[PDB]
This record gives C-alpha cells, sequence and structure tokens, in this order.
RNA sequence: CUCGCUUCGG
DNA sequence: TTCCAATTTTAGTATATGTGCTTCCGAAGCGAGCACGGTGTTTCGTCCTTT
DNA sequence: AAAGGACGAAACACCGTGCTCGCTTCGGAAGCACATATACTAAAATTGGAA
C-alpha cells in the first residue's frame, strides 16, 4: 500500500496542512498506537500531535478505542482517506438527486465532518442567502424539509453517539468515552421549533446538541454502482431495460443490504405497477424484458423464482465481475491495441490456453501474437499455470498455458491508478510551485483591482494593471491554468475506474 | 563576502546501518548504465567501449587511464557503480530463503499478514518493547513464522492459503489447490473444470491435472509484494527503513566501479586478465539481450521461461558461485568466484586483507644465537636497518641529531633516507641535492625518515604464534652481520 | 545474435497511442469548479493547520496592525477523550 | 566489539582505549563575561 | 605484495592480532592493521550514510553532508562489495566527542 | 488443410490484409443488421431475432461479396465470426433448430448479433501514467519523475 | 599481473 | 441420554539430506593463460603455354 | 631458361554460438556435525451412534 499511503500523503498536505499530514501517514503506515509514541516518532510537540489527532478525529478520518490499563490507540481509516477524493463526485451526484439545497448540505457536511442539524441548517441558509438576492430571505424550513430527505434516503447519518455518562457506569471519568452506535437513531432526525433567516454577510441553548451528523459513504457507493449498472445495461440492450433495472434498483435499495451476492428477489406485477407511468409498456412488454434479460450471457438479472407471475432477482456481484471485466478489456485495448484485446479476450473467455491455439483461434500471424502476450506477462495481465509432467519443473518437459486472473489484475490496476492519480496530483503541485511567482505578480496586480473597488476608486487605475510586463506572461498563466483544469478533470475522471475497480475487490472478499 | 563552511570535523563512525536497495535508489546511485555486452572497441587501441562494461566513467583500473566521472588517477579514484536493467526479474539467492518465509508469512491472495488482531497486537506490543536484541528478532521470527503456519484459512479476504515450498532450484510453488480426501471444496472443483479447452486440445494435460499447483515466478512474486500493507511490515520482522519486501526481487543489477574488477593488459600476446565478475556482468547482459531478441521474434514459452531460468542461474552464480541444485545441464563447466567465494574463505576479506594483513616497514631473517646482549635487546643487520625507516619529528631537542644523520644520507648507516617539508608535503630523496643545505634548512616540524638506529622499540615475532610472548618488543642494536641476534635466555617464549 | 547498443535506451521511449480524451460536458466542468472551489475554500477554513511561524525579529507597534486574526473553531471535549484539551 | 573496532580502523575499547586522557593546560573554567549594556 | 620475489611486506595473522589484544596495545593495533598497511581517507554522506567522492554525494546531489572519514582500504572495498551484493551498508557517522 | 493450405494462407504467407476486410466487410454487414432491427422497433423479441444473423446468412453474404478468389467456406466464415466474438464487437448465441437452410450443427444453430460495448473507455486511460510504458521507473526524485515527465508535456500542450 | 599446481623451509 | 468406538488433528518425535567447517607464516618455480569451427576474403605461388 | 594471365589453394580475420565430434554418464563420496523438514505415526480428544 506505498502507493496508497503516498496519494494520502498527498491528499492530507493539499488539505489539511504539513502538521498533519505526518500524523497521519504516520498512523497509516505504523497503525493504532498511543498518543505519546505517536509524538515520540514523529518528532513534533505534543501540542501539535493533539491538534492534529483532533482535527483528523474530527473528519472521521481517525478512530481512538481503548485496551488493557485504560490506554487510548488511534487508528487510522486509508480507505476513508482515499474516499475523501469522491468529495466532487458525491457534490455533483446529491445536487443531481436533489436541489442545490442538499448540495449545499453536503459541501458543509463534507468540509466540517461531523456537525449539528441545527449547525448545518443555520450554515446552508447562511450560504443560500448570497445565491438569492432582492431582500429574499432563506427559512430553516425548507432546509430542514431537505434534510429529512436526505436522512430518509440514508444519505445523511447520525454519527456515534457517546453513551449517557450518568447511567452508564457513573463514577470515575474513562480516559475515552467509548462511543458506541444506534442504529435505532441512526437516520432520526431532531424536532427543532427554531427557525430563522440567514444573514447576508453585513458583518455589521442547543435542542440538538451532541446529535451529530455525517455524510454516509456507504449510500453514495451504493447509489453509484446502481447508476453504473443502469449505464451499462442501455448500453448493451436499450433505454427501456436501463429503466425497467433501475426501477428494480430502486426497490432493492431499502429492502436489501450494502453486501449480498443477490438482493431481495422481485415479482412482475410490482415492477410494472412501481415503474413510472411515463412509458407505455403493458405487463407482458415487462415479462417480455425480464425473460430476455434473463437469458443474457451477462446473467445481470435472474429467475430464482417463479411464484407470483415473473419472480426476478437482480445479481450484483455478477454484474461488478462483468463491469471489472469490462474495465480490464478496455485498459488493455487502449494500452496495446484491439489485435491484443482480442488476444485478451480470448485467453479470457478459455479459462486455459497455449500458444498454438491462441493464434489459431485469434487469426493473428505468429511472432506478433506472441510478442503481445509476452508484452501483457510483463504486465501482470495473466500468469502461467506450468502444468509439469514431472517435479522437476524442467521448462523443456512442461506445458505453460495462458490464463488471466482477474481478482489480481484488477488489483494491480487499482495499484497502478493510484500511483496514477499521485503522479497527477504531483505534477499539478510542482506546476504551481514553480508558477508561484507569477501567481503573486498577478494576484498583486488584479488585488490593486480588488482593493478600492468602489470607494475613492478613481478610473486612473484602470489603464495601469495592463501596463506592467504582466500581460505578455498572460499567455503562460493560460497555460498553467488549462494544465491544471486538465489535471483535476483526470484526477477525478480516474476516480471512477478506482471506484469500480475497489467495488469490484470489496464484493469478492469474505472477511471471514 | 566569503561564507564560512567548515573544513574537516574529526567525524567518526558511530554504528553501521545495513539494509536493501529498491530499484529507483540503484538508478539513483548509479552513474552510468551498462548496456554494450562487448568490452572493447574494435580499433587495435582497444579503448574501453562507452556505456559498456569496464567503461572508465565507473572508475579506472590502469594506472594510465583516468577516470572519467572524478578527473583522478588509480590512486586516488574512490570507483561508481552503474546500474544494469535486467528483462525479467530475478530471484534474489542470498535472500531467496527469506522470500520463501514472507510467502509463508503473508496471504497469497490479498497480501495481508496471517495474523488475528489480537495476534497482531500482541506481537506488536512484544517488539514494541526497547532493546531489542538480534537473537530476540530472530526468535520472535520463528515464533510468528510458526504461528502464521499454523493457520491455512485467510481472516482478512478469505481466499485458501495453502503451503509454499521450495521446488526445484529457484523455484517457489503454492499449493494452492491441494487435494481434498474429504468433500471437496468448489474451488478445487472449478479450478480442475476450467482446464476443457486445454484438454480438448491437448489430451497429456488430463493425466498431469494433479499436480498443477500455483508457481510463484519472480513478476508474481514481486508484485505481490508491492502490494504488502506498510502496517505488517515491521509484522514480517523486516525494518520500514532498511528496506521494503519489493527490495528482495532484484530487477536492477548494481555493477561496481572497475577497483574492485582490476584488469591487466598482458601486451605479450592479445588478451587481458579479467576477473569472473566481469565475465559473469558480460554473460547477464548478453542473456538479457537474448531474452529481448527471443521477445521481438516471437519464440516458445518453453525457451522464453528457459532463457529466464537461465538468466536467474546466471545471476545467482554471479552472485554465489557455489550452488547445490544446479541442473546437471545447467552446471557451470568451469570454477568463477562470485561475491559470496570473494568475502568467505581463507583467502576472503574478512580473514586474508580485514582481521590479518600484510604490512610494509618489516623484515623476516634467519636469527642466530648472541649472549652478549641483553634479554631487552635484539640484533639488526646494517643493511636491515638502512631499509626500515623511522619518522622522527623535528623538535628543539633532537634538531642537532637530525642535522647530522640528514648530513650523512642514506649510506652511511647513521643517516636518513627522506625529508619532508612541513609546509608542502613533497618528500625529498636524500640521495639527491645538496644535504649540507638540507640539514642547514631543516624546520620545526619537519619529519625525518631516519635509518633503524640503537635503542629503538622494535617487535619481534616467530610468526606460528601459540601465546601472547611468542611476540615481544626489544630494543635495536645495529650490528655488522646479516642475522637477527638475541640472547638465547629469550628462545623459550618464541620456541 | 541481438545487436550492441552504442547508447542507453531513451530516457522516455516514444508510444504510439495516446490518452485518450478527457470526458466533456456540463457535469464534468462543474466538477473541476467545485474542486477548484474546495482548494480555495479548505485553506483557510480552520481545520487546516498552518504551521506556526516563530522567531518574531523585534516587536513593533505595527505588529498590532498586522495581527493575525482569525475564528477558531471549538472541539466537543465530550466526544474527545480527555487528553486533547489544550 | 574489538573486531569491528579493528575492521573500522578505530582504537579497540578494551586495553588502552578504555579510558580518556585529559590535558592539564593553564585554563579557567566559565571564565567572567563581558556585561551587556543595552540589556 | 605477499613475497620476496614481489619486494613484499610481512604478513600479522589473525594470531598476531590476537597476541596483541591480549596484550591490550590498541594503539600499536591500530597503527600496525590501519596506518602502515592499507591506511585510506573516503567521503561519506552524513545524510544517506553512502560514500561520495571528492567531497560530494552523487545520491543525494549535494555536498554539505560530506565528511571525510579515516578507514582501512580493505573495508571500503568490503563496503562496496555488499553494496553490489544489495547488503548496503549505512555509516550514521558522528563527532569524535 | 491443416498441414498446408487453408483459406488464409497464400504461398506460406498469413493474410493480414484478408482477414482485416473480412472483419471490416462482416462487422459492417452485423451493425447494418442490428441498426435496421433497432429502427424495426416491431417488438423487443422480434427485434432481437431479427438483429441476429445465421452463420450460413452472413458466409452467403460474403460470397455474394466475393472479395477474394479463394472459396470460403462456412466454418471459415464461422471462425471470422469468433475472433470479431473475441474483439468485443460481436456476440454469438446457440439456438435449437432441428433442422433447416442451415443443417450445420446437429438441432443447433450460431446466431451473431453487432453488440456495443459495455462502457466507454475507463479513466485511466485518459491519463499518461495510465498508458506509460515506463511507468514502474517513476519516481519522485529522479531521471523519470512526473515533473519532467515527457509524456504529460506533450498530453498537456496537446 | 592474476590464478592454480608442485617442491621446499620451519 | 449417555458409554463406547471411530476419526481427525495436531504435536511430537525419530532419521536422514544439506550445509558447514578442517594451523601460522615463508620461499622458490613451472604452466598457461578463452576458443575455436567453419566460413570467407585476400594474397601469394606456380600448372601450362610463350617469348 | 625468362614470360605472364589466370587459377587454386592456403592462411588469417569473422560472426554464429556457447567450450565435449555424438548428445551421456562416471565414480567417490573425505570426516565430523548441527541444523533441516517429511512422513509417520501415534495417541489422545471429541463427536457421533447403539442401547
Ligand atoms: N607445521 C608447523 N607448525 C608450526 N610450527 C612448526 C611447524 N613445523 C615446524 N615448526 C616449528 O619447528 C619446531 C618443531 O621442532 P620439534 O618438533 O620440537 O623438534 P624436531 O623437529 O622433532 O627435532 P628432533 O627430530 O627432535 O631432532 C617448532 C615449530 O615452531
Ligand atoms: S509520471 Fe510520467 S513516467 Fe511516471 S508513470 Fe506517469 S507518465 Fe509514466
Ligand atoms: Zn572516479
Ligand atoms: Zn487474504
Ligand atoms: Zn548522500
Amino acid at each position: 500500500t506505498q502507493a496508497e499511503i503516498k496519494l494520502c500523503s498527498l491528499l492530507l498536505q493539499e488539505h489539511f496542512g504539513e502538521i498533519v499530514e505526518k500524523i497521519g501517514v504516520h498512523l497509516i503506515r505504523t497503525g493504532s498506537q498511543p498518543l505519546r509514541v505517536i509524538a515520540h516518532d514523529t518528532g513534533t510537540s505534543l501540542d501539535q500531535v493533539k491538534k492534529a489527532l483532533c482535527v483528523l478525529v474530527q473528519h472521521n478520518l481517525v478512530s481512538y478505542q481503548v485496551h488493557k490499563r485504560g490506554v487510548v490507540e488511534y487508528e487510522a481509516q486509508c480507505s476513508r482517506v482515499l474516499r475523501m477524493l469522491r468529495y466532487p463526485r458525491y457534490i455533483y451526484t446529491t445536487k443531481t438527486l436533489y436541489s442545490d439545497t442538499g448540495e449545499l448540505i453536503v459541501e458543509e457536511l463534507l468540509l466540517n465532518g461531523k456537525l449539528t442539524m441545527s449547525a448545518v441548517v443555520k450554515k446552508v441558509a447562511d450560504r443560500l442567502t448570497e445565491t438569492m438576492e432582492d431582500g429574499k430571505t432563506m427559512d430553516y424550513a425548507e432546509v430542514s424539509n431537505t434534510f429529512v430527505r436526505l436522512a430518509d434516503t440514508h444519505f445523511v447519518q447520525r454519527c456515534p453517539s457517546v453513551p449517557t455518562t450518568e447511567n452508564s457506569d457513573p463514577g470515575p471519568p474513562p480516559p475515552a468515552p467509548t462511543l458506541v452506535i444506534n442504529e435505532k437513531d441512526m437516520y432520526l432526525v431532531p424536532k427543532l421549533s427554531l427557525i430563522g433567516k440567514g444573514k447576508r454577510r453585513r458583518s455589521s441553548p442547543i435542542p440538538d446538541d451532541g446529535i451529530y451528523w455525517q455524510a454516509n459513504l456507504d449510500r453514495f457507493h451504493q447509489h453509484f454502482r446502481d447508476q453504473a449498472i443502469v449505464s451499462a445495461v442501455a448500453n448493451r440492450m436499450d433505454q427501456t431495460s436501463s429503466e425497467i433495472v433501475r426501477t428494480m434498483l430502486r426497490m432493492s435499495e431499502i429492502t436489501t443490504s450494502s453486501s449480498a451476492p443477490f438482493t431481495q428477489p422481485l415479482s412482475s406485477n410490482e415492477i410494472f405497477r412501481s415503474l413510472p407511468v411515463g412509458y407505455n409498456i403493458s405487463k407482458q412488454v415487462l415479462d417480455q424484458y425480464l425473460t430476455l434479460l434473463a437469458d443474457d450471457p451477462l446473467e445481470f438479472v435472474g429467475k430464482s423464482g417463479d411464484s407470483g407471475g415473473g419472480m426476478y432477482v437482480i445479481n450484483l456481484h455478477k454484474a461488478l465481475a462483468s463491469l471489472a471485466t469490462a474495465t480490464l478489456e478496455s485498459v488493455v485495448q487502449e494500452r496495446f491495441g484491439s489485435r491484443c484485446a482480442r488476444i485478451f479476450r480470448l485467453v479470457l473467455q478459455k479459462k486455459h490456453i497455449e500458444q498454438k491455439q491462441v493464434e489459431d483461434f485469434a487469426m493473428i500471424p505468429a511472432k506478433e501474437a506472441k510478442d503481445m502476450l509476452y508484452k501483457m506477462l510483463s504486465e501482470n495481465f495473466m500468469s502461467l499455470q506450468e502444468i509439469p509432467k514431472t517435479p522437476d519443473h524442467a521448462p523443456s518437459r512442461t506445458f505453460y498455458l495462458y490464463t488471466v486472473n482477474i481478482l489480481s489484475a484488477a488489483r494491480m490496476l487499482l495499484h497502478r491508478c493510484y500511483k496514477s492519480i499521485a503522479n497527477l496530483i504531483e505534477r499539478r503541485q510542482f506546476e504551481t510551485k514553480e508558477n508561484k511567482r507569477l501567481l503573486e505578480k498577478s494576484q498583486r496586480v488584479e488585488a490593486i483591482i480588488a482593493s478600492m473597488q468602489a470607494t475613492g476608486a478613481e478610473e486612473a487605475q484602470l489603464q495601469e494593471i495592463e501596463e506592467m510586463i504582466t500581460a505578455p506572461e498572460r499567455q503562460q498563466l493560460e497555460t498553467l491554468k488549462r494544465n491544471v483544469n486538465k489535471l483535476d478533470a483526470s484526477e477525478i475522471q480516474v476516480d471512477e475506474t478506482i471506484f469500480l475497480l475497489e467495488s469490484y475487490i470489496e464484493c469478492t472478499m469474505k472477511r471471514q | 563576502k566569503e561564507q564560512f563552511r567548515e573544513t574537516d570535523v574529526a567525524k567518526k563512525i558511530s554504528h553501521i546501518c545495513f539494509g536493501m536497495k529498491s530499484p529507483e535508489e540503484m538508478r539513483q546511485q548509479a552513474h552510468i548504465q551498462v548496456v554494450s555486452k562487448n568490452l572493447y572497441s574494435q580499433d587495435n587501441q582497444h579503448a574501453p567501449l562507452l556505456y559498456g562494461v569496464l567503461d572508465h566513467r565507473m572508475g579506472t583500473s590502469e594506472k594510465d587511464r583516468p577516470c572519467e566521472t572524478c578527473g583522478k588517477n588509480l590512486a586516488d579514484c574512490l570507483g561508481h557503480y552503474g546500474y544494469i536493467d535486467l528483462e525479467l526479474p530475478c530471484f534474489h539467492v542470498g535472500y531467496f530463503r527469506a522470500v520463501i518465509g514472507i510467502l509463508q508469512m503473508i496471504c497469497k491472495t490479498c497480501c495481508h499478514i496471517m495474523l488475528s488482531q489480537e495476534e497482531k497486537k500482541q506481537f506488536l506490543d512484544y517488539l514494541k518493547r526497547p532493546g531489542l536484541t538480534y537473537l530476540q528478532k530472530r526468535g520472535l521470527k520463528k515464533k510468528i513464522s510458526d504461528k502464521c503456519r499454523k493457520k491455512n484459512i485467510c481472516h482478512h479476504c478469505g481466499a485458501f492459503n495453502g503451503t509454499v515450498k521450495k521446488c526445484g532450484l529457484l523455484k517457489i510453488i503454492h499449493e494452492k489447490y491441494k487435494t481434498n480426501k474429504k468433500v471437496v471444496d468448489p474451488i478445487v472443483s472449478n479450478f480442475l473444470q476450467s482446464f476443457e479447452t486445454a484438454i480438448e486440445h491437448n489430451k497429456e494435460v488430463e493425466p498431469l491435472l494433479g499436480r498443477a499447483q500455483e508457481n510463484l515466478n519472480p513478476l508474481v512474486v514481486l508484485n505481490l509484494f508491492k502490494r504488502i500493507p506498510a502496517e505488517d511490515v515491521p509484522l514480517l520482522l523486516m525494518n520500514p527503513e532498511a528496506g521494503k519486501p519489493s527490495d528482495l526481487i532484484l530487477t536492477r543489477l548494481l555493477v561496481p566501479p572497475l577497483c574492485i574488477r582490476p584488469s591487466v593488459v598482458s601486451d605479450l600476446k592479445s588478451g587481458t586478465n579479467e576477473d569472473d565478475l566481469t565475465m559473469k556482468l558480460t554473460e547477464i547482459i548478453f542473456l538479457n539481450d537474448v531474452i529481448k531478441k527471443h521477445r521481438i521474434s516471437g519464440a516458445k514459452t518453453q525457451m522464453i521461461m528457459e532463457d529466464w531460468d537461465f538468466l536467474q542461474l546466471q545471476c545467482a552464480l554471479y552472485i554465489n558461485s557455489e550452488l547445490s541444485g544446479i541442473p546437471l545441464n545447467m552446471a557451470p563447466k568451469k570454477w568463477t568466484r562470485g561475491f559470496v567465494q570473494r568475502l568467505k574463505g581463507k583467502q576472503g576479506r574478512f580473514r586474508g586483507n580485514l582481521s590479518g594483513k600484510r604490512v610494509d616497514f618489516s623484515g623476516r631473517t634467519v636469527i642466530s644465537p648472541d649472549p652478549n646482549l641483553r634479554i631487552d635487546e635484539v640484533a639488526v643487520p646494517v643493511h636491515v636497518a638502512k631499509i626500515l625507516t623511522f619518522p622522527e619529528k623535528v623538535n628543539k631537542a633532537n634538531i642537532n641529531f637530525l642535522r647530522k644523520l640528514v648530513q650523512n644520507g642514506p649510506e652511511v648507516h647513521p643517516g636518513a633516507n627522506f625529508i619532508q617539508q612541513r609546509h608542502t608535503q613533497m618528500k625529498r630523496f636524500l640521495k639527491y641535492g645538496n644535504r649540507e643545505k638540507m640539514a642547514q634548512e631543516l624546520k620545526y616540524g619537519d619529519i625525518v625518515e631516519r635509518h633503524l638506529i640503537d635503542g629503538d622499540v622494535v617487535l619481534f615475532n616467530r610468526q606460528p604464534s601459540l601465546h601472547k610472548l611468542s611476540i615481544m618488543a626489544h630494543l635495536a642494536r645495529v650490528k655488522p652481520h646479516r642475522t637477527f641476534r638475541f640472547n638465547e635466555c629469550v628462545c623459550t617464549p618464541y620456541n | 545474435l541481438p545487436d550492441v547498443v552504442l547508447k542507453p535506451p531513451p530516457l522516455f521511449p516514444d508510444t504510439d497511442y495516446k490518452p485518450v480524451p478527457l470526458k466533456t460536458g456540463e457535469g464534468e466542468e462543474y466538477m473541476l469548479a467545485l474542486k477548484q472551489e474546495l482548494r480555495e475554500t479548505m485553506k483557510r477554513m480552520p481545520y487546516f493547520i498552518e504551521t506556526p511561524e516563530e522567531r518574531q525579529d523585534i516587536e513593533r507597534y505595527s505588529k498590532r496592525y498586522m495581527k493575525v486574526y482569525k475564528e477558531e473553531w471549538i472541539p466537543d471535549w465530550r466526544r474527545l477523550p480527555r487528553e486533547m484539551m489544550p | 566489539g574489538v573486531s569491528e573496532c579493528i575492521i573500522m580502523g578505530i582504537p579497540m575499547n578494551i586495553g588502552t582505549g578504555l579510558f580518556k586522557l585529559l590535558h592539564k593546560a593553564d585554563r579557567d573554567p566559565n571564565p567572567p563575561k563581558r556585561p551587556l549594556i543595552f540589556d | 605484495t605477499e613475497g620476496r620475489s614481489r619486494d613484499g611486506g610481512l604478513r600479522l595473522g589473525e594470531m598476531e592480532r590476537d597476541c596483541l589484544i591480549g596484550y591490550g596495545a590498541s594503539m600499536l593495533l591500530l597503527e600496525r592493521l590501519m596506518i602502515s598497511s592499507d591506511a585510506f581517507e573516503v567521503d561519506v554522506c552524513g545524510q544517506c550514510g553512502l560514500l561520495g567522492y571528492s567531497g560530494w554525494c552523487h545520491y543525494c546531489k549535494s555536498s554539505c553532508h560530506v565528511s571525510s572519514l579515516r578507514i582501512p582500504y580493505a573495508c571500503k572495498l568490503l563496503f562496496q562489495e555488499l553494496q553490489s551484493m544489495n547488503i548496503i551498508p549505512r555509516l550514521k557517522l558522528s563527532k569524535y566527542n | 488443410r491443416s498441414v498446408t493450405g487453408g483459406a488464409w494462407y497464400s504461398d506460406q504467407d498469413f493474410e493480414s490484409e484478408f482477414v482485416e476486410v473480412l472483419n471490416q466487410q462482416c462487422f459492417k454487414f452485423l451493425q447494418s443488421k442490428a441498426e435496421t432491427a433497432r429502427e424495426s422497433k416491431q417488438n423487443p423479441m422480434i427485434q432481437r431475432n431479427s438483429s441476429f444473423a445465421s452463420s450460413h446468412e452472413v458466409w452467403k453474404y460474403i460470397c455474394e461479396l466475393g472479395i477474394s478468389k479463394v472459396e470460403l467456406s462456412m466454418e471459415d466464415i464461422e471462425t471470422i465470426l469468433n475472433t470479431l466474438i473475441y474483439d468485443g464487437k460481436v456476440e454469438m448465441t446457440i439456438i435449437a433448430a432441428k433442422e433447416g437452410t442451415v443443417g450445420s450443427v446437429d438441432g443447433h444453430m450460431k446466431l451473431y448479433r453487432a453488440v456495443n460495448p459495455i462502457i466507454p473507455p475507463t479513466g485511466l486511460v485518459r491519463a499518461p501514467c495510465g498508458l506509460c510504458p515506463v511507468f514502474d521507473d517513476c519516481h519522485e526524485g529522479g531521471e523519470i519523475s512526473p515533473s519532467n515527465c515527457i509524456y504529460m508535456t506533450e498530453w498537456l500542450e496537446f
């Protein structure tokens, strides 16, 4: 996880600072440790260690546990720090699914980690007073309605709550309050009668205290998986099938957990009645769609029952395996060409195969199929089986069989993606550091206009901003800006491949 | 005006931190990349090739040709490394056992170590105590290896973990799909039935479908070690600062400087005397080129794997020239000196050049008795005393004596052979130049290499040394004859 | 037999395949703008702890004018363990 | 250890190297300090 | 060198070193085995712990931490051989005080 | 035909151009058939069935095209379609048909249809590091570093 | 010169 | 429900393949050094036919 | 006997290749010696089943 550690270091340095990213990296590299040994190994002051630990635990990046002799040990969640990169996607998807009020809610929750409902509604109203104008005030009622709508859809979840001290062991205070999580009040919003209007930044006791909220990234991941499956099946058969499976997944969202080989099965009649009325579809059309999808060699859905007319289920892990396979074949095709992708798909469909059979089945001339096979072997895209005639394992007396292992190749690709995003961030930071001189110069000359905007603002300061030598350097500034934009776009888009690969790797584990 | 920089500090070595170098660090340390398998140029001058072995950017080994990296002669050049890229990763023989051990410790699928959380915490707490010794580290590694080999399934990803063993030479086999006498697992049945196409096209696969376990070639082992979490690295008893698991498999070879591999130009014939390391490096580069050519030309998998095994064997022989599991058809013809051979043995660096080494300012002569000498005195021949010199520093006490010694010169016995000036360190041979002027210009602090005179403390030894009295310090008295003479009462200690 | 090479291979060997052009649309550009906004706003956020500047040359009457002032968030010490109060 | 001292070319700790020698130079530790007028 | 025909010097074998150790003569042992046989002055980088040349460390691409150090030449040969064997000896230097 | 000859080999030479043209023509025919089936929009079952093309049918279409002089058997076009399947562009299903104009496999006929890819190219290949051939040697401080990497230089300049 | 081999000496 | 019988599981416990060692100098000398297999190109000497 | 144009051969670089013509093929271990891990085996313990 060296690439993961490097990416976490870059993210923490970009997002929180230096004295805190050191603590985060030390925790990730060394695991759970008490505070004093962390301070000793890091080599910084105890106060800085405490500040870093509290700011990290505020954003739910680290957790603390009690052990023998009442010592508290802090363990970092590397996966959570990596999930920090999906924040733009989280905000965009909550802006798509809801109004911009929910977008601001999720943005505040992600930027603050843990907050109270009153705090989030106050901040959202204050920020939204800027969006509108002409004296219109932002009321807490609609913000609370959007917040509870997010809560019932499991996008925002209550943070683990400290147990009551008076009822639980009244007496000496423990070193750590041992926060526990209760699913009863997991998504129960408090009843807050207070309302108000956000201030317009003129610059001229808490009923829900103790109830902290956060963003439920698991719900976002489930929604992203549903979106990916819907997009895939839309690309495969038709938009009608995409809508059908989208409705089935929407029904399955609540009644199933986040990790199951199959969802709860559905009957044809409830799919028909739950489908949006905008589609002029009869019952027999839906049954035809269900049975033709059931016969798809991708096995996105399955019958798995006959009662209630057309009884159907959705294969989640099979769909994720198919998506990971598609990602692997796409990266192979784009890195080595369509012929190499043909060889890769051939050796994937045929579980084990030899060179002569590959040449016979691919219609690819010799000295080129072998070369591409060796190239893919050099990049761990497949492994040799090497069935030996004798235990001596001599190359002359054994058969070599090509076989693609989806799991190992997916892990390799995920590691490569981690290092790729790390390199993109490093390049962006290097360009920013090398052009910070022109950045400061242009910040000064533009702040000349930004200062004295209206008060004492004579027009004679508008023809001299471009007078300085910054004008020929504006081309370098534009190149820097477009390079940063492209790097950020690519860094964001590689995150989708990371999400698909990570979901596939997670869903193939048993955690026994 | 002038920046204050410290000239020299009396730095003393405190301790040596052993470790390993990653392939990136090898490139950073090295100066050039060696890609040419030939040594000298085609022309009759036979100058060493550029970017090949014996390139003088890696130091120099001849008194006439200076180093190209640092413009210094053979005496002053410390030597510089190079790096050779390997087309296919190869197991480091010295760490091979360690590799196997690590492969036993960790999961073969999710790369996590086979330890429960409670056992993880217990071992971390046991390792966190200060003052951990090397023996304690080895014992802890043994205990952790035993407790990890106790388990057979993964607590992290749930994948099965069979036994990992060394089959053949430098080959690791993992018994992932072991035969189950009881009810068979779905995984092994699926693996067995996945060979349908191979059986259809080749029937011989079906009888040999057994014993078909996972083979951990260096590529897969390197890929797995690159995914080991850094948290579990200390649990492998390996220091994170010293090295990483990915360093155990070598993909770059640090070709040593020319000082380690002297080359002798035997102009009497059309050839040169080269040590075994240069030839092994030449063979390794040739194998890399051959493997690249075979990959380009579309060769069979059997010969590709044969070339990979040949490269692994050549790397192992380059590191250790005395292996055991070498196949007879793959056995070396003659005998080569690997690094292990250069290190170990009675003529190795430790025993032949580090613990006991040859010295100058010494002589060896037949002895004869002389009872007229005191027991603390030894008679030294005049001829030897004229050769063995002592550097006497000029002070206010011996100036009038060293003046006479300088005046005598290198011929008369009481005298000197060299004068080293205080200001400039240029030695002056006393056989040439006006010796009277040099004696008149003897400044305080000058070093005079005087002849061995009466009263000099001199070590005297009989080479088969049994007890500490076999070597003693005597007072030298110069005598006209040619033998070392001492009182016979001192015969018994020297035997 | 393979040929002998006089110069090492180029540090960056050329590739005849180039990266696929980035996805475009209103959503992707909104993602880019939102990420830049997060960068600009979370550095001024009090959670971003700066390195404490030290070794002031002298004290001056202008210090009060140049004194950096920033509101500080107060952690909820009820959830946080006792060891991290200042 | 002695053997590593020999290999590294440093005086070994046993024997005459156990102790350290000091020079009995005419000196005055903690000499008087010139007073600071401005502070 | 080894022999009289090649004008070689005498050899302090292992037992001679053992006898010198038994006497406790540390200074004479150091002078015989280091000063008079294979004394050398190398440049060690105090940051990376590796050997530099001419007051310059190529690994760190710097010259601030390079310090001179007296050492037997055979020890330098051993260190370079170990580096070639991927057994990297990193020297942590310190002041003689 | 195995030890010598074959419809692809001409004088001990594999014909890459011939197989490329065969792939192009077969894929164009399958794509046109799928487009017509989609535009028909009569019924999803009938749409999928009409999008399906028999191996005998596409072989007859190829023979009608007559690109090359060598006679192409039905299994030759079957192998070409199998290679197209391995290219990830067409999909084959074995349906039950006792006898008909094909009559090739006993009670089974292979139907081929042009099918779209599952997903667009992934985000990884949209970055130079995802396609870098010296990705292993890339390091923060060294000769090959992202700060001085040529691939991102060309990519951002382009 | 390097390396090995022998013969010595003790 | 519970005593016996059977199966498994791990652990320990005896042999038998590996790797590792085997005095300190010192002195001469003799050998022989990486190659050699066949293939091509160049240089040179002479089987007749010519004064 | 003195010629000279063309032919043949012979001797030295040269590259494909790996010191052995063909593919085989032996013997001997050198001894004292602490590891190993394999295979076994064995008992003891736990769980299933007859009464
Ligand atoms: N191999 C050896 N190792 C160590 N010392 C040796 C060796 N060979 C000879 N010497 C030296 O020679 C001496 C041996 O002489 P020693 O055995 O006592 O008398 P000797 O040779 O039996 O004479 P006599 O036969 O008694 O007249 C002692 C030792 O310092
Ligand atoms: S930074 Fe450059 S060299 Fe490194 S992986 Fe990315 S593209 Fe390749
Ligand atoms: Zn040099
Ligand atoms: Zn695992
Ligand atoms: Zn350095």
